[PDB]
RNA sequence: UAAGGUGAUAUGAACCGUUAUAACCGGCGAUUUCCGAAUGGGGAAACCCAGUGUGUUUCGACACACUAUCAUUAACUGAAUCCAUAGGUUAAUGAGGCGAACCGGGGGAACUGAAACAUCUAAGUACCCCGAGGAAAAGAAAUCAACCGAGAUUCCCCCAGUAGCGGCGAGCGAACGGGGAGCAGCCCAGAGCCUGAAUCAGUGUGUGUGUUAGUGGAAGCGUCUGGAAAGGCGCGCGAUACAGGGUGACAGCCCCGUACACAAAAAUGCACAUGCUGUGAGCUCGAUGAGUAGGGCGGGACACGUGGUAUCCUGUCUGAAUAUGGGGGGACCAUCCUCCAAGGCUAAAUACUCCUGACUGACCGAUAGUGAACCAGUACCGUGAGGGAAAGGCGAAAAGAA
RNA sequence: GGUGUGCUGUGAGGCAUGCUGGAGGUAUCAGAAGUGCGAAUGCUGACAUAAGUAACGAUAAAGCGGGUGAAAAGCCCGCUCGCCGGAAGACCAAGGGUUCCUGUCCAACGUUAAUCGGGGCAGGGUGAGUCGACCCCUAAGGCGAGGCCGAAAGGCGUAGU
RNA sequence: CGGUGCUGAAGCAACAAAUGCCCUGCUUCCAGGAAAAGCCUCUAAGCAUCAGGUAACAUCAAAUCGUACCCCAAACCGACA
């Protein structure tokens, strides 16, 4: 019943990241997504002596609310909606534009 | 699992409660003394545990 | 408790009220006895605790047909 | 005697300290955590039949847990049974 | 000077003690209360 | 139902799962230590100590079950004392405790008002006690009425602050009758004939409709400002959906929903139908509630404070008639009218909300609103009953400062 | 909202605007009020004053050397001195409940400083046939099957416990 | 540098002496000084081969809970070291 899931290729709808695109790393249970590539952040780590882990200022994912993102159809080259729909006894994912399977 | 389960005789089930006690016991053991990595060993073996005497249980009024 | 066996009068509350009709909180308690009745159906005597109308009522229905109530409601003699 | 399935609860973990060392190698002690409602009785038969050594005798003692006090709320550790168990001369482990 | 408060577990549980208040139904009663208050110590106890 | 999961502070670790034995949600099960009515005995609650019977044996022991009281029924026993009875034992069934209000009953204040105060008021209130149910109580005329009639009970609006009661003070305060809500009538005090025929209950079955998880659910882009667009401007589209919430500022068209249309393996409510079991309908002929009605004395209840006081209840002492009879119509009598006490049962309209869901607010917005927006009946205070706080806001995102 | 300024009305007030603030506000005409505070020895919170004032809790008493340390009158070690010694020593019960021991820390707590502590944090520590409890037995007393009594609740009490 | 290890002489007599012990005694007085069990003994019912008792030896068992620390005290009762 989830309409954004992991793995799938987005675009970003609104934020600094506006128009860029991305894959799905991970889903949080909070509704927001990791999507690659999309919304830097840059974390003051600082060093642990367990592993001996320098500090450092890592770029990582921040989490995006996933409203703000939308699936990428890559037959229109433009964001989409997705709807529900049951092709032989399974509920499938299809985009509201062309009622394309994804 | 729980199915392999339900196969076996009510004899057989017992022997297989003992088995998983040993385990269950060799395994605080060795988590106690801090030689035991993989600690969701601990859970596995305690819930297989309620699946037995579950069985044991329904195969007892039945 | 002060309680009629046949009847069931027991102690009930009321006034005094005096000349200058002042009200101050009073019973009335039955004019109870402790009285062994023979029984002839059973060649016995039954000893209960009855107030004075009881008795009048015991010599007018009988004392074997109150004791048929008493067993009826529960009461033991 | 004692069911093993009940023999498979009493012994809870091996305690390691300075005293349960130094109790191991002067006088063939061994230390150990054992069950709340354990008796001296089921912790010797365990202990032999578990560690498959020979048991003399066995001391127990209750350890009342401490008063902690995690941030600004306070709290109590359980309390547990700690055993004593003294070997025969001939045994190790 | 001695002071009003010589404690006494022995005489605490036998005046304020659970089973005094379950001996009679005035003592019921103020269970009764304080489980309705929500107290989270009914009683005088460890 | 699902591609994500292993409750929270709260990361981490070690793992699980991804097309269906991960997780999550629901139905039904299983497990369910100890205390607590606590029920084997005891006890300073969460502990101590047993008894019996069994299954176990590695003779150290071990496992399980049972063992409270009272009430009713039954069986067997069984004194003084011949019979008997009391008593004793066993068995079966039931009960006990808790819970916010509402309900019936047993008891029942004072402050206060009267500008003092005793009758009176407050008030049959607060409170205590007992009992019960989803409601309870009441209820099928020994009722009213007025010479015309009505036709059980309960609740609402009138009647009416009237008639009355009242140190005739303070105050208390109807009924008749009318308009409404709701509407239902039956049984025993007894035989017979017919008979098991209406009816209800129990217990199945089937159908329908709920409830307990759910499924689908429309339609937007460009540009400007800006950290960020849902805003401005432009041009579109949906609407049985412009309830609402969220999303980096204010979104019908981003998300969750919403209107609408659907959905149950299993349990369960309600209806129906049907089966089983118990229950007995109909007719004729009889019967018609006695220490009762009434009375004396003392109280109480009726709006009615004993007054000229009817009516009702009864602690005490008495005591009828019994349908050719009896009750009532506000002292009482006559006449007339009307009803049939001393045996019961009975749905609805009414009262309430500890609790569950949905929704609403010219209600509050952290000294407010619950005492408690926060780990609050907590900290703290008290021997105890009991009392009882303070304390919300980084940011869009921790990006919480290497 | 806060804080200034200017203007304006007879007044309660109003308007405009700089700065702050960073998301709500609301004309007009009506409607409804938890509608206006300086007083109530008002209530709650905050902050003053006295004032860097009194006091630092027995007049048994300290001195020095060394150590540690960012820092030593107070801690550690040493040498003197002084005080208690029917206690200011040692040990139980009661009561308390981890205050015990070791490592570590010094914000707060300690009437000063603190490296120290009964303070913070972590870890450790309580071993019983003979000690105590439990247990057996009873005292005062409690409860109390039946029982007697009592409007109810309950009171008393036998066997017992 | 706190302590740890090893070794180890004499270890007697006299006198004094308790409010402690003998003493739950003795003497004396009036105000006339718990209870019950353990323990010893006696039999009834009953049991009489038995059972049970006494003695010896052997063997087994003795569970559970408390046990740190403070006590004219800075840790208990006094809001306080
Ligand atoms: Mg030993
Ligand atoms: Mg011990
Ligand atoms: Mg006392
Ligand atoms: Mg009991
Ligand atoms: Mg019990
Ligand atoms: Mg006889
Ligand atoms: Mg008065
Ligand atoms: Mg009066
Ligand atoms: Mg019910
Ligand atoms: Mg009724
Ligand atoms: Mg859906
Ligand atoms: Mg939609
Ligand atoms: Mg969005
Ligand atoms: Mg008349
Ligand atoms: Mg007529
Ligand atoms: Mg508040
Ligand atoms: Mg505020
Ligand atoms: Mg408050
Ligand atoms: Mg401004
Ligand atoms: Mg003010
Ligand atoms: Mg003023
Ligand atoms: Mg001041
Ligand atoms: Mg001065
Ligand atoms: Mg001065
Ligand atoms: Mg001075
Ligand atoms: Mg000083
Ligand atoms: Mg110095
Ligand atoms: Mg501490
Ligand atoms: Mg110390
Ligand atoms: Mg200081
Ligand atoms: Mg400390
Ligand atoms: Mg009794
Ligand atoms: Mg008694
Ligand atoms: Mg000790
Ligand atoms: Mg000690
Ligand atoms: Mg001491
Ligand atoms: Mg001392
Ligand atoms: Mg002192």
């Amino acid at each position: 019943a989830a309409k954004i899931r992991r793995d799938d290729e987005v675009i970003v709808l609104t934020g600094k990241d506006k128009g860029k695109r991305g894959k799905v790393k991970n889903v949080l249970s909070s509704g927001k997504v990791i999507v690659e590539g999309i919304n830097l952040v840059k974390k003051h780590q600082k060093p642990v002596p367990a592993l001996n882990q320098p500090g450092g200022i890592v770029e990582k994912e921040a989490a995006i609310q996933v409203s703000n993102v939308a699936i990428f159809n890559a037959a229109t080259g433009k964001a989409d909606r997705v709807g529900f729909r049951f092709e032989d006894g399974k509920k499938v994912r299809f985009f509201k534009s062309n009622s394309e399977t994804i | 699992k729980a199915k392999e389960l339900r196969e076996k005789s009510v004899e057989e089930l017992n022997t297989e409660l003992l088995n998983l006690l040993r385990e269950q016991f060799n395994l605080r053991m060795q988590a106690a003394s801090g030689q035991l990595q993989q600690s969701h060993l601990l859970k596995q073996v305690r819930r297989d545990v309620a699946r037995v005497k579950t069985l044991l249980n329904e195969k007892a009024g039945a | 408790s002060r309680v009629c066996q046949v009847t069931g009068k027991r102690p009930v509350t009321g006034n005094n009220r005096s000349h200058a009709l002042n009200a101050t909180k009073r019973r009335f308690l039955p004019n109870l006895h402790s009285h062994r009745f023979w029984v002839e159906s059973e060649k016995r005597f039954v000893t209960l605790r009855v107030s004075a109308k009881g008795m009048r009522v015991i010599d007018k229905k009988g004392i074997d047909t109150v004791l048929a109530e008493l067993r009826a409601r529960g009461e033991k003699y | 005697m004692i069911r093993e399935e009940r023999l498979l609860k009493v012994l809870r973990a091996p305690h390691v300290s300075e005293k349960a060392s130094t109790a191991m190698e002067k006088s063939n002690t061994i230390v150990l955590k054992v069950a709340k409602d354990a008796t001296k009785a089921e912790i010797k038969a365990a202990v032999q039949k578990l560690f498959e050594v020979e048991v003399e005798v066995v001391n127990t003692l209750v350890v009342k847990g401490k008063v902690k006090r995690h941030g600004q709320r306070i709290g109590r550790r359980s309390d547990w049974k700690k055993a004593y168990v003294t070997l025969k001369e001939g045994q190790n482990l | 000077m001695k002071r009003t408060f010589q404690p006494s577990v022995l005489k605490r549980n036998r005046s304020h003690g659970f089973r005094a208040r379950m001996a009679t139904k005035n003592g019921r009663q103020v269970l009764a209360r304080r489980r309705a208050k929500g107290r989270a110590r009914l009683t005088v106890s460890k």
